[PDB]
C-alpha cells in the first residue's frame, strides 16, 4: 500500500505526469504562421495594457 | 583532402579534363547472357577501364589488402544458400539483395569518381539503375515479403536521386531456354536449381519496366545473342551515337564539382543504406554486432587507419 | 507632441495589426511590410525636417534603400513557394510541424 | 561594471599598468593544467581519427600543448591584471569615502551578551 | 518471422573444469596464482597485521591518557591546599560583566 | 591531502598502461598500498583537528570515512572481476577508471574545508555512479534506476547550493574553521525555516529519509556488485557527514524543527523492518535494512547530543562494513544460481559450509551482537534518544525484535532446510570470494578491540 | 553553390555582425541587422528542398517584423532624445519596443515559435551557423542598453523562455528540435542575469556557444539527424559515443563539468541582490533539460541499440570529414571548471 | 560586447551624424543647438547615474 | 607492400611536419622571451632588484 | 611513529593560526567589496558603473549661419 | 627497468609528501609567534620547525 503505491504516487508520479501533460500541451502547435503572428499580437496587447511594460 | 573547394577555386575545373571519349557504359543482360566478357571487349577497344560486376566481396577487394573478407564479416549472406533454398526462414534473400545493391552503389560511386577525376570512361555491369528488376523477380516468386520491397524502395528513393544515369546502356537479349542451356553447361551445381519462372520473370521485368523507363534519360542499344559475340559492331555503334538526351547535357562545372564532393566521401555515399528501419532480414542484434565488430577490429590491417598499422609494416608512425 | 505625429503613429499601428493577423495570402503581408516601412520613413523625415537636423537627411533615403533589401527578397522567397505549390497560401506552409 | 574604466583606452588586452604586476611563473599550476588540457586535446584528436593515441603524431601533440600554454599564459596575465584592478579600485573607494565606512568597536566577550539555548 | 537475428545465449563457464586448482581470479593458472599471492600478501600480511600493529601503538590518541595524568596532578594540588575540586563557574566571576536588569 | 590525491590520480596511468590481463593485479596491489598509507591520518589531537592547508583538513570524523573508502577500493576491484571476465579490454579499463575516479571524488569530498568545494565533490560523485549503474547493470530496470537515483538527489541539492551561496553573502566566508568562531544564532522566522529546509533536505534525500527513500530499493537491486558496495557503504554517509557539518549553523532553530523528520524516521524504521519481514528478494531486503539503519542515524544526528553523534558515526562505519559484506554474499549467491529469488536456493549449508559460516557471521553483525561496533553505535543512539524522551525506547525496542526477525530469516531461507532438487550447478567456494569476505569481516571484528578511532570528533 | 559565392556570403554575415558590434549609431545597428538577415537567408537555402523554403519564409517574416519594431523604437528614441548615441534610452515605450524586437530576434519565448521549425527545416551547417553566430549581435545590443530595460519585462521573458524550452524539449525525437529548445532555455538563462552583472551573461554566452558547437560538430561527424541514427553510432565509432555522452552530461549543468560554470555563478549573482526564489525555480526548471539530455545519453551511449547488416561495410571506410577543432572544443566544453576565475578577463 | 574599434584606430565612421551639434554642412545650426550643447557639456564624463539627477 | 591501394597518409608530410616543429619552437622561444622581458620590466618598475 | 610520520602539535597549531588569519582577511575583504559595490551602484561616483554618455569633443564651436544659437 | 609500471604510485606518494612539505613552509606566518608555544631560540637552531 504505502511504499509501493502511495509514496510512489504522491512525489514522483504526480510531477512525472504533470511534465508529460505540459510537454504534450506546449508542443501541439499546428505549425501555421498566422496563428504564431496572432499570438505575437496578443502578447503585445497584453504587455501594452494589462502588464504595463511600457511604463 | 586531396580535392577540395580550394582546389576548385585555384583552377582545377572539371569540364577541362572531360573529352568526348569520357562515356559511362553499363552493359546489361540476363544471368548467362555472355556480357561478362563482352563488356571487357568494349574495355579493350575504346580504351575504357573495366569494372567487374559488384558481388558480395567488392568492398573487401576495394580496401585493405584486397583479399576477400570472411562471410561473417562482410555480407553475412550466401548466393549458394539462396540458390538452394530461396524461401529460407532466416531472410537470406533480401539480406543478399540489400548487400548487393549497396555494393553496386559503392561501385557506381567509384566509377563516377574515376570518370570525374581522370576523364577516362568506365564500363560497368548491372549498375544501380537495373538492380531492382532482380528484386521484382524475388517478389514475383514469393521469395520475400512486401516489407522488403518497401524498404528497398525507400533506400533507392533516398539514394539514387543524387547520382547520374550512364551515357550508354547495352542490353543483351538471350531467351530463357538458351539461358538455361548455358547455365547447365556452366557446371556450377548451385546454379542448376534456378527455376525457369525466375529467369522468365527477370526477362519480363527487364523488357517491361527497366528499358521503357530507361530509354528517356539515356540511349539504349539492344542486342541479340549472336550480335553480342562480335564486339566490332558494338564499338562501331557506340562510336557513332548522337548524344542528345539525358541530364548530362545541362551540367556546369559547379554541378560536377558538387557531385565529386559527394561521391569521394564514401561514408556520405553509404549513409542512407543503413536506415534505422527494423526488418527481420537486415536487423542484427546488439550482442551479435558487438561480437562481430570486436572480431573485425583485431584483424590485421583493420585496427587503425590505412597507414597507422604497425603489424603490417607501416613506418614513421610517430611522425604522422 | 503635435498632431501629424499622432496620425503617422496611428497609421503605423494600423499597418502593424494588419500585418500580425494573416489572411491566407503572402502578398498582403508583404504589402503590410511596405506600408510599415513607408510610415517609418514619413515619421523619420517629419521629425528630421522639423528639428533642422540637416546631416541626418542622409538617414531616411538610405533607410528606404534597405527596404528593398528585404522587400524584393520577400518576392524571391515567394517564387520557390509558388514553384512548390500552385498558389501562395500560407496554410500550405505547414510541413514543418513534426 | 568596470566598463567606464575601459572607456578612455578601449580594446587593450594589457594596458601600461599591467606591466607593474609580477608575471606568472612558467611553473604555475594553472599553466600546467592548461598544458594537460592540450595533451588531452591531442589524445582526442588521435583517438577520433583511428590513430594510435600514444604514438601517432608527436609533433601534433607538442604543437597542441605549446599553443595551449601560450594562450593560457596570456589569459592568466589578463586575469591577474583585472583582479589587481578590482582590489585597487575597492581600496581607493574605501579610502576616498571614510564616512560611508565608519569603524566599529570591538567589544570583548565579557561585555557582549549572548542568549543561551539549552539542548536537552 | 525470425525477428532480431541474435547470437544464442552462451552457457555458464566452470573455472574448475579446465583447471581444478583455480582460485577464481583468472582462467590462466599462472596469472590466477600470482593474483592470489598478491591479494593474500598485501591484504593480510601488510595492511592487516602491520596496520593493526600501527593502530595499537598510536602515540597517545586524542591525548586521552594525558588528560588523565594532568588531572592526577591537579587534584593533588587542590586537595592539598583545601580548595574545592571544581568551581561552579568555568570563568572567573570578577572578569565578566553582566547587563543591567 | 596531496599525498593521497596524487597516487589515486596516478592509478589511471597504471590501469591504462598495464598489460593485456595484468590490470586487476596491478590495480589491486597499488590500491592496497594506498590503503596501507591511509593510516597516517590518525594524527588526531584532543582539541585541535589536523589542518593540512587552506583547502584540505581532516578531523576525527572524516578520517574513518577516508580509511573506509581507500580500504573499500581494492575490495571493489576484487568483487567486480568475475562478471567482467567476458568484457572488452577497453570497457574493463573504463570500468576500473570509473571506480578510481569515484574513489578520488570521495576522498576529496571528506577533507574539504570549504562547503562549496564539499558540495561540488558531493555532486561530482553522482556521474560515475550513474554511469556504472546505467551501463554495467544486468536488468532492464537499471535505466529507470538511472533516473530515480539522479533526479531525487539534485532536487534536494539544487536549492541547498543557493542557501550555501547565501551564507557566502551573509557571513563573508564558507570555510568551516572560520564558521566555528563566527557562527550566529538563528532566530525563529519563515526565512530561517525555509533556509533550514534547503540546507537539510539534500542530506535527508541522500541518506535516505523514509518517504524519500524510493530511489534506494531501485538503485540497489539493478546495480552491479561494485555499485551496490558504493551506494551501501560510502554514498549513504555523505548525507550524514553533511548533516554533521551543517547542523552548526542551524542553531537554535533545530529544536522545534526536527520534530516531523524525527517522527518520520522513527516510524520509517518500523515500516522498513516490517517490509524486510516480507521481501522476496535478498537485494531488496539489504536495501531496506540500509534504509532503516540510516533512519536511525538521521534520528541520532537530529537530536544532536555527544552520545548521539558518537553512536551515529559508529553506526555509519559498522553499517557500511556489514552492508558491503551482505551485498557481496548476495552477489556470490546470484553468480552461482543466476537468480535473485530468496526461496529458490535453499539448504546451502549442506553444500557450502564456509559460506554458511560467513552468512551466519554477517547476520550476527547485522543484528548488532555485542561487543561489535554495531551494538556500540546502536546502543549509544538508544541512550541518547532515551535522554531525549522516555517513550522513544519503545519505538527502539520493538524495532530491535523485528531486526532479529529478518536477519536470521535471511539466514534460514538461504542456509537451512532441505536443499532444492533441480539445482545442480552449485560450485564450491572460490578462494577469491572467501578472501573477499575475510577482508570484509576481519577489520570489522578487529575494530571492537579499539573503537576509540571511530567515535567521532568529540571523543 | 559556388565556393567563391559561399565565402563572400559568409564574409558578409561576419561583416554585418561586426558592424552591429562596433558601431556607435543606431542607423548603423539597423543596417548591420538588415545585412545580416539578407546574407543569412540563402545559407538555409543551400540544398533547395521545400522545407528550406518554409524555414526561410518563416525566418524572414519574423526577422522583418523584429527589424520594423527595432526601427520604430529607434525613431521614437530619436524623437524623445534628438541624438543617435547607442546608450541608454529616454523613453520607456522605446525600451519596451526594443526589448520585444530583440526578444523576437533571439527567439525567446513567447516569440519562440519559429525556432524549432526553422532549425528542423535547414541543414546542420546552417542550423549551427544560425543558433551560434546569429545570437551574438542582439546580445551585444542588449548589453549596450543595460540601464533601459524594464526589470519585470526581461525577467518575465527569461522565466517564460526557460519554462517553455524545458517543457518543449521533452516531446522531441529530432535532434535539431532538441537543440532549438535547449537554445531557448539557455536564452532565458542568459537574459535572467543580464540586469545584475552582464559579465556572467558573456560567460554563459561563451560556454553555450562552445557546447552547442561541440554537439553540432559531433552530429556532423556521425552524420546523424534523428535519435535512431545517433543510437546506431555505437557500431561505427564508440569514441564518438563517449564524446557525446560527456558533452550532454556537460550541458545538463552537472559538476565537475564546464556546464556548471555559468549557472552556478548566475545564482551567485542573484543572491547578492536578494533574489532567492528565481534561481531556485530556474534550477528546478533546468532539471528538465537535464532529463532529456539523460534520455539522449541513454539512447546513444549507455545502451547498445540494435543495428543493421549494412553497417559492416561502413566498418571498412574510416571518416574523412573535416572535423575542425573538435577535440579542442570538446576539452573546452568538458574540463574547464578549475579555471573558473578566467572569466575575470571578460570585465 | 562593444569592441570600440573606432577610437582604437582613430577612424571616424559615424560620429558626425550622432548629434546635431557636430560639423554640419555650411555651418547650418539645429533649432535646439544651444540646449543640446549645454546638456552634453553638463553630462560629460560624470556617468549616466550621476547625469540622470 | 600490404595494402591494395596507396593510403593518403602512407608517407609523412614533411612540409607539414617541418611547419609544425618550426611553429612550436617559435612559440616556445617567443613565450620565454616575453616572460623574461616581463619579469625584468616588473623588477625595474618596483625597484625590487 | 611520532618522530617518523606524524607532525608536531606546535606545527599544526601555528599552521591553523595562519590558515585562520588568511581566511578571516579574505572574508573581511569580501564583505568590504560587497559594501563598495552596493554603494557604487547606489551613488555612481566611483570608477565602477560608469555608463557611457555623449562626448563633448563632437560639439562644433565655429560661428554658424544664424546668430541665435 | 622491466617493471616501470610498479613505480608510479610510490613516486606519486613521494611527490605528494614533498609537495606537502613545500606547502607547509608557505604557511609559516606565525612560526614561533603563537601565544602558547612561543620560546626563545635554542643555540644552533634557526627555526622552530620546517
Ligand atoms: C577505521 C575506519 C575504517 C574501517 C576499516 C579499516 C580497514 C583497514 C584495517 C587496518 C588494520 C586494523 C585496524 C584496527 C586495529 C584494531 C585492533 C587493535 O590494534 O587494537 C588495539 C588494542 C590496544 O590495546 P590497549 O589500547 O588496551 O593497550 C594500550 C596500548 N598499547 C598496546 C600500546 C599498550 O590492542 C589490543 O587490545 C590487543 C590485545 C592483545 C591481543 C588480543 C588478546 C585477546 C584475544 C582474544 C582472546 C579470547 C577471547 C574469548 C574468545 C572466545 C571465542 C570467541
Ligand atoms: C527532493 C524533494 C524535496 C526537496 C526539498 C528542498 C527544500 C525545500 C525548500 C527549498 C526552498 C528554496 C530554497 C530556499 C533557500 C533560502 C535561503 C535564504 O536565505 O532564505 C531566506 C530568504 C529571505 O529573503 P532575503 O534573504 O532575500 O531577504 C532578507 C531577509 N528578510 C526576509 C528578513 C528581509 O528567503 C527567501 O528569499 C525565500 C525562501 C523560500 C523560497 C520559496 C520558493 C521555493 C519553494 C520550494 C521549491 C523546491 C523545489 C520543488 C521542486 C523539486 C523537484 C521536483
Ligand atoms: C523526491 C523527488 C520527486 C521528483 C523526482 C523526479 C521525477 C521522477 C523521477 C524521474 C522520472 C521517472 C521516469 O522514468 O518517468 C517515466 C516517465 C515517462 O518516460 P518514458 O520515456 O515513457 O519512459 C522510458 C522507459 N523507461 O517520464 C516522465 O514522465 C518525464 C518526467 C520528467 C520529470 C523530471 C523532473 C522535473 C522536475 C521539475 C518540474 C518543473
Ligand atoms: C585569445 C584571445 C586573444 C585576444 C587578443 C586581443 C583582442 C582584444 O583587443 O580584446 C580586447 C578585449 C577587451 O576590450 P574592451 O574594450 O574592454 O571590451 C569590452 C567588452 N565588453 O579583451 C577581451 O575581451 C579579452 C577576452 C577575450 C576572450 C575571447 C575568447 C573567449
Ligand atoms: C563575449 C563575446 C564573445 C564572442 C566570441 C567569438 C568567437 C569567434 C566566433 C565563434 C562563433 C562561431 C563561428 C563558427 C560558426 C559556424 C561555422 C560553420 O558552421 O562552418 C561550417 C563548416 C562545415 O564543415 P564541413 O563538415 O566540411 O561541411 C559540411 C557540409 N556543409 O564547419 C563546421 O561545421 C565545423 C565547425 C567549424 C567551426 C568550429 C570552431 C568555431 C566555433 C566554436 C568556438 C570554438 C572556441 C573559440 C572561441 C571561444 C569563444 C566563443
Ligand atoms: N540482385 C541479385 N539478386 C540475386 N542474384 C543476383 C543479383 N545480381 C546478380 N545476381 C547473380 O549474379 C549472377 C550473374 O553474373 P554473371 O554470370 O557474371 O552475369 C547470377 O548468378 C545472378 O543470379
Amino acid at each position: 500500500l504505502l511504499d509501493l503505491i502511495w509514496l510512489e504516487t504522491i512525489l514522483p508520479k504526480t510531477i512525472s505526469l504533470a511534465q508529460m501533460k505540459m510537454s504534450t500541451t506546449i508542443t501541439s502547435q499546428k505549425g501555421l504562421i498566422k496563428l504564431y503572428f496572432l499570438s505575437f499580437l496578443i502578447t503585445i496587447l497584453i504587455s501594452t495594457t494589462l502588464l504595463n511594460f511600457h511604463e | 583532402l586531396q580535392y577540395g573547394p580550394l582546389a576548385y577555386i585555384l583552377g582545377e575545373k572539371t569540364t577541362k579534363k572531360m573529352t568526348e571519349n569520357s562515356k559511362l557504359i553499363t552493359v546489361d543482360g540476363n544471368i548467362c547472357s555472355g556480357k561478362s566478357k563482352l563488356a571487357k571487349e568494349v574495355a579493350e577497344k575504346l580504351g575504357l577501364k573495366h569494372f567487374p560486376e559488384a558481388g558480395i566481396h567488392y568492398a573487401d577487394s576495394t580496401t585493405g589488402d584486397g583479399k576477400p573478407l570472411p562471410v561473417r564479416f562482410s555480407g553475412n549472406c550466401s548466393l549458394e544458400k539462396f540458390y538452394d533454398d530461396p524461401k529460407s526462414n532466416d531472410g537470406n534473400s533480401y539480406r543478399l539483395q540489400a548487400w548487393l545493391y549497396a555494393s553496386r552503389l559503392l561501385q557506381y560511386a567509384d566509377a563516377l569518381e574515376h570518370l570525374l577525376s581522370t576523364g577516362q570512361g568506365v564500363v560497368l555491369e548491372r549498375s544501380i539503375y537495373s538492380d531492382f528488376v532482380f528484386l521484382e523477380a524475388m517478389y514475383r516468386q514469393g521469395f520475400i515479403r512486401k516489407q522488403c520491397v518497401d524498404h528497398y524502395n525507400q533506400v533507392k528513393k533516398v539514394t539514387v536521386c543524387e547520382y547520374l544515369p550512364p551515357h550508354v546502356v547495352i542490353y543483351v537479349d538471350v531467351p530463357v531456354s538458351e539461358v538455361q542451356s548455358r547455365i547447365q553447361k556452366k557446371g556450377n551445381p548451385h546454379e542448376m536449381k534456378i527455376t525457369s519462372a525466375y529467369l522468365q520473370d527477370i526477362e519480363n521485368v527487364y523488357k517491361g519496366t527497366f528499358l521503357p523507363e530507361m530509354s528517356e534519360k539515356c540511349e539504349v542499344l539492344q542486342y541479340s545473342a549472336w550480335e553480342a559475340e562480335d564486339a566490332e559492331k558494338v564499338v562501331e555503334d557506340i562510336q557513332y551515337l548522337k548524344y542528345d538526351k539525358g541530364p548530362w547535357l545541362d551540367q556546369d562545372d559547379r554541378k560536377l564539382h558538387n557531385l565529386r564532393m559527394l561521391v569521394q566521401d564514401k561514408l556520405e555515399v553509404l549513409n542512407y543504406t543503413s536506415i534505422p528501419v527494423f526488418l527481420p532480414e537486415v536487423t542484427i542484434g546488439a550482442h551479435q554486432s558487438d561480437r562481430v565488430f570486436q572480431e573485425f577490429t583485431e584483424l590485421p590491417g583493420r585496427k587503425y587507419r590505412a597507414g597507422y598499422n604497425e603489424d603490417v609494416g607501416d613506418k614513421w608512425i610517430w611522425l604522422k | 507632441m503635435s498632431l501629424v505625429y499622432m496620425n503617422i503613429m496611428m497609421a503605423f499601428t494600423v499597418s502593424l495589426t494588419g500585418l500580425l493577423m494573416y489572411r491566407s495570402h503572402l502578398m498582403s503581408s508583404l504589402l503590410c511590410l511596405e506600408g510599415m516601412m513607408l510610415s517609418l520613413f514619413i515619421l523619420a523625415t517629419l521629425m528630421i525636417l522639423n528639428s533642422h537636423f540637416t546631416l541626418a537627411s542622409m538617414m531616411p533615403i538610405i533607410l528606404l534603400v534597405f527596404a528593398a533589401c528585404e522587400a524584393a527578397l520577400g518576392l524571391s522567397l515567394l517564387v520557390m513557394v509558388s514553384n512548390t505549390y500552385g498558389t501562395d497560401y500560407v496554410q500550405n506552409l505547414n510541413l514543418l510541424q513534426c | 561594471m568596470m566598463t567606464g574604466r575601459q572607456a578612455r583606452a578601449p580594446l587593450q588586452f594589457l594596458p601600461d599598468e599591467a606591466r607593474s604586476l609580477p608575471p606568472p611563473k612558467l611553473t604555475d599550476p594553472r599553466l600546467a593544467y592548461i598544458g594537460f588540457l592540450g595533451y588531452c586535446s591531442g589524445l582526442i584528436d588521435n583517438a577520433i581519427r583511428r590513430r594510435p593515441v600514444l604514438s601517432a603524431g608527436l609533433h601534433r601533440q607538442f604543437l597542441y600543448i605549446t599553443s595551449f600554454v601560450f594562450v593560457g599564459y596570456y589569459l592568466l596575465k589578463r586575469q591577474d591584471y583585472m583582479y589587481a584592478v578590482r582590489d585597487h579600485d575597492m581600496f581607493s573607494y574605501i579610502k576616498s569615502h571614510p564616512e560611508d565606512f565608519p569603524e566599529k568597536d570591538k567589544k570583548t566577550y565579557r561585555e557582549v551578551f549572548e542568549e543561551f539555548h539549552p539542548v536537552r | 518471422t525470425l525477428r532480431w537475428q541474435e547470437d544464442p545465449e552462451p552457457e555458464d563457464e566452470n573455472l574448475y573444469e579446465k583447471n581444478p586448482d583455480s582460485h577464481g581470479y583468472d582462467k590462466d593458472p599462472a596469472v590466477d596464482v600470482w593474483n592470489m599471492r598478491v591479494v593474500f600478501f598485501f591484504g593480510f600480511s601488510i595492511v592487516l597485521v602491520l596496520g593493526s600493529t600501527f593502530v595499537a601503538y598510536l602515540p597517545d590518541y586524542r591525548m586521552q591518557e594525558w588528560a588523565r595524568r594532568e588531572a592526577e596532578r591537579l587534584v593533588k594540588y587542590r586537595e592539598a591546599h583545601g580548595l574545592p575540586l571544581m568551581e561552579s563557574n568555568c570563568f572567573d566571576p570578577s572578569k565578566i560583566q553582566l547587563p543591567e536588569d | 591531502m596531496l599525498k593521497y590525491i596524487i597516487p589515486t590520480m596516478m592509478l589511471m596511468p597504471l590501469t591504462w598502461l598495464s598489460k593485456n590481463s595484468m590490470i586487476w593485479i596491478n590495480t589491486t596491489l597499488h590500491s592496497l598500498l594506498i590503503s596501507l598509507t591511509s593510516l597516517l591520518l590518525l594524527n588526531q589531537f584532543g582539541d585541535n583537528s589536523l589542518n593540512f592547508s587552506l583547502t584540505f583538513f581532516s578531523d576525527s570524523l572524516s578520517t574513518p570515512l577516508l580509511i573506509l573508502t581507500m580500504w573499500l577500493l581494492p575490495l571493489m576491484l576484487m568483487a567486480s572481476q568475475h562478471h567482467l571476465s567476458k568484457e572488452n579490454l577497453a570497457r574493463k579499463k573504463l570500468f576500473i577508471s570509473m571506480l578510481i575516479l569515484l574513489q578520488l571524488f570521495l576522498i576529496m569530498t571528506f577533507t574539504a574545508t570549504e562547503l562549496i568545494f564539499f558540495y561540488i565533490m558531493f555532486e561530482a560523485t553522482l556521474v560515475p555512479t550513474l554511469i556504472i549503474i546505467t551501463r554495467w547493470g544486468n536488468q532492464t530496470e537499471r535505466l529507470n534506476a538511472g533516473l530515480y537515483f539522479l533526479f531525487y538527489t539534485l532536487a534536494g541539492s539544487l536549492p541547498l547550493l543557493v542557501a550555501l551561496i547565501y551564507i557566502q553573502n551573509t557571513m563573508g566566508s564558507l570555510n568551516f574553521l572560520i564558521l566555528q568562531y563566527w557562527v550566529q544564532p538563528m532566530p525563529n522566522s519563515w526565512s530561517n525555516t525555509f533556509m533550514w529546509l534547503a540546507c537539510m533536505m539534500a542530506f535527508m534525500v541522500k541518506m535516505p529519509l523514509y518517504g524519500l527513500h524510493l530511489w534506494l530499493p531501485k538503485a540497489h537491486v539493478e546495480a552491479p556488485i561494485a555499485g551496490s558496495m558504493v551506494l551501501a557503504a560510502i554514498l549513504l554517509k555523505l548525507g550524514g557527514y553533511g548533516m554533521m557539518r551543517i547542523t552548526l549553523l542551524l542553531n537554535p532553530i533545530t529544536d522545534f524543527m526536527a520534530y516531523p523528520f524525527i517522527m518520520l524516521s522513527l516510524w520509517g524504521m518500523i515500516m522498513t523492518s516490517s517490509i524486510c519481514l516480507r521481501q522476496t528478494d535478498l537485494k531488496s531486503l539489504i536495501a531496506y535494512s540500509s534504509v532503516s539503519h540510516m533512519a536511525l542515524v538521521i534520528v541520532a544526528i537530529l537530536i544532536q547530543t555527544p552520545w548521539s553523534y558518537m553512536g551515529a558515526t559508529a553506526l555509519m562505519i559498522a553499517h557500511g562494513l556489514t552492508s558491503s559484506m551482505l551485498f557481496c554474499l548476495a552477489n556470490s549467491n546470484y553468480e552461482r544460481v543466476h537468480s535473485r529469488t530468496m526461496i529458490l536456493a535453499r539448504g546451502l549449508q549442506t553444500l557450502l559450509p564456509l559460506m554458511a559460516a560467513w552468512w551466519l557471521l554477517a547476520s550476527l553483525t547485522n543484528l548488532a551482537l555485542p561487543p561489535s561496533i554495531n551494538l556500540i553505535g546502536e546502543l549509544f543512539v538508544v541512550m541518547s534518544t532515551f535522554s531525549w524522551s522516555n517513550i522513544t525506547i519503545i519505538l527502539m525496542g520493538l524495532n530491535m525484535v523485528i531486526t532479529a526477525l529478518y536477519s536470521l530469516y535471511m539466514l534460514i531461507t538461504t542456509q537451512r532446510g532441505k536443499h532444492t532438487h533441480h539445482i545442480n550447478n552449485i560450485l564450491p567456494s572460490f578462494t577469491r570470494e572467501n578472501a573477499l569476505m575475510s577482508l570484509h569481516m576481519l577489520p570489522l571484528l578487529l575494530l571492537s578491540l579499539n573503537p576509540k578511532i571511530i567515535l567521532g570528533p568529540l571523543y | 553553390m559556388n565556393p567563391i559565392i559561399l565565402i563572400i556570403i559568409l564574409m558578409t554575415v561576419m561583416l554585418g555582425t561586426i558592424i552591429v558590434m562596433i558601431s556607435t549609431h543606431w542607423l548603423l545597428i539597423w543596417i548591420g541587422f538588415e545585412m545580416n538577415m539578407l546574407a543569412i537567408i540563402p545559407i538555409m537555402m543551400k540544398k533547395h528542398n521545400p522545407r528550406a523554403t518554409e524555414a526561410s519564409t518563416k525566418y524572414f517574416l519574423t526577422q522583418s517584423t523584429a527589424s520594423m519594431l527595432l526601427m520604430m523604437a529607434i525613431i521614437i528614441n530619436l524623437m524623445f532624445s534628438g541624438q543617435w548615441t547607442v546608450m541608454k534610452l529616454f523613453n520607456p515605450m522605446a525600451s519596451m519596443l526594443m526589448t520585444m524586437a530583440l526578444a523576437m530576434k533571439l527567439g525567446m519565448a513567447p516569440f519562440h515559435f519559429w525556432v524549432p521549425e526553422v532549425t528542423q527545416g535547414i541543414p546542420l551547417s546552417s542550423g549551427l551557423i544560425l543558433l551560434t553566430w546569429q545570437k551574438l549581435a542582439p546580445m551585444s545590443v542588449l548589453y549596450q542598453i543595460l540601464p533601459s530595460i524594464n526589470l519585470d519585462l526581461i525577467l518575465t521573458l527569461s522565466i517564460l523562455s526557460i519554462t517553455i524550452g524545458g517543457w518543449g524539449g521533452l516531446n522531441q525525437t529530432q535532434l535539431r528540435k532538441i537543440m532549438a529548445y535547449s537554445s531557448i532555455a539557455h536564452m532565458g538563462w542568459m537574459t535572467a542575469v543580464l540586469l545584475y552583472n552582464p559579465t556572467m551573461t558573456l560567460l554563459n554566452l561563451i560556454i553555450y556557444i562552445i557546447m552547442t558547437s561541440t554537439m553540432f560538430t559531433l552530429f556532423m561527424a556521425n552524420s546523424t539527424t534523428t535519435t535512431l541514427s545517433l543510437s546506431h553510432t555505437w557500431n561505427k565509432a564508440p569514441i564518438m559515443t563517449i564524446l557525446v555522452l560527456i558533452t550532454l552530461l556537460s550541458m545538463g549543468g552537472l559538476p565537475p563539468l564546464s556546464g556548471f560554470m555559468p549557472k552556478w555563478m548566475i545564482i551567485q549573482e542573484m543572491t547578492k541582490n536578494d533574489s532567492i526564489i528565481l534561481p531556485t525555480l530556474m534550477a528546478i526548471t533546468a532539471l528538465l533539460n537535464l532529463y532529456f539530455y539523460m534520455r539522449l545519453t541513454y539512447s546513444t551511449a549507455l545502451t547498445m541499440f540494435p543495428s543493421t547488416n549494412n553497417m559492416k561495410m561502413k566498418w571498412q571506410f574510416p571518416t574523412t570529414k573535416r572535423m575542425t577543432l573538435l577535440p579542442t572544443m570538446t576539452v573546452l566544453s568538458t574540463m574547464l571548471l578549475p579555471l573558473t576565475p578566467i572569466l575575470s578577463i571578460l570585465e | 560586447p562593444f569592441f570600440d574599434v573606432q577610437k582604437k584606430l582613430g577612424v571616424d565612421l559615424d560620429h558626425w551624424m550622432t548629434i546635431q551639434s557636430a560639423e554640419q554642412p555650411h555651418r547650418i545650426p539645429a533649432r535646439c543647438h544651444a540646449f543640446e550643447k549645454e546638456w552634453i557639456e553638463c553630462a560629460h564624463g560624470i556617468g549616466s547615474i550621476r547625469a540622470e539627477k | 607492400k600490404f595494402y591494395i591501394q596507396e593510403p593518403p597518409h602512407g608517407s609523412p608530410n614533411w612540409l607539414k611536419v617541418g611547419l609544425t616543429l618550426g611553429t612550436s619552437a617559435f612559440l616556445w622561444i617567443y613565450l620565454i622571451k616575453q616572460h623574461n622581458e616581463d619579469v625584468l620590466e616588473y623588477k625595474r618598475r618596483n625597484g625590487l632588484e | 611513529i611520532a618522530r617518523t610520520f606524524f607532525d608536531a602539535p606546535e606545527k599544526n597549531y601555528e599552521r591553523t593560526m595562519a590558515i585562520l588569519q588568511i581566511e578571516s582577511e579574505k572574508a573581511e575583504l569580501r564583505l568590504k567589496e560587497l559594501e563598495v559595490r552596493r554603494l557604487m551602484r547606489a551613488k555612481g561616483d566611483g570608477p565602477w558603473f560608469q555608463y557611457p554618455t555623449i562626448d563633448k569633443a563632437l560639439i562644433d564651436h565655429s560661428p554658424k549661419a544664424t546668430p541665435d544659437n | 627497468r622491466d617493471h616501470w609500471i610498479h613505480v608510479l604510485v610510490p613516486v606519486g606518494f613521494v611527490f605528494g609528501y614533498y609537495l606537502d612539505r613545500k606547502n607547509d613552509e608557505k604557511l609559516a606566518a606565525f612560526r614561533n609567534k603563537s601565544l602558547l608555544y612561543k620560546r626563545e631560540l635554542k643555540p644552533q637552531e634557526e627555526v622552530t620547525w620546517k
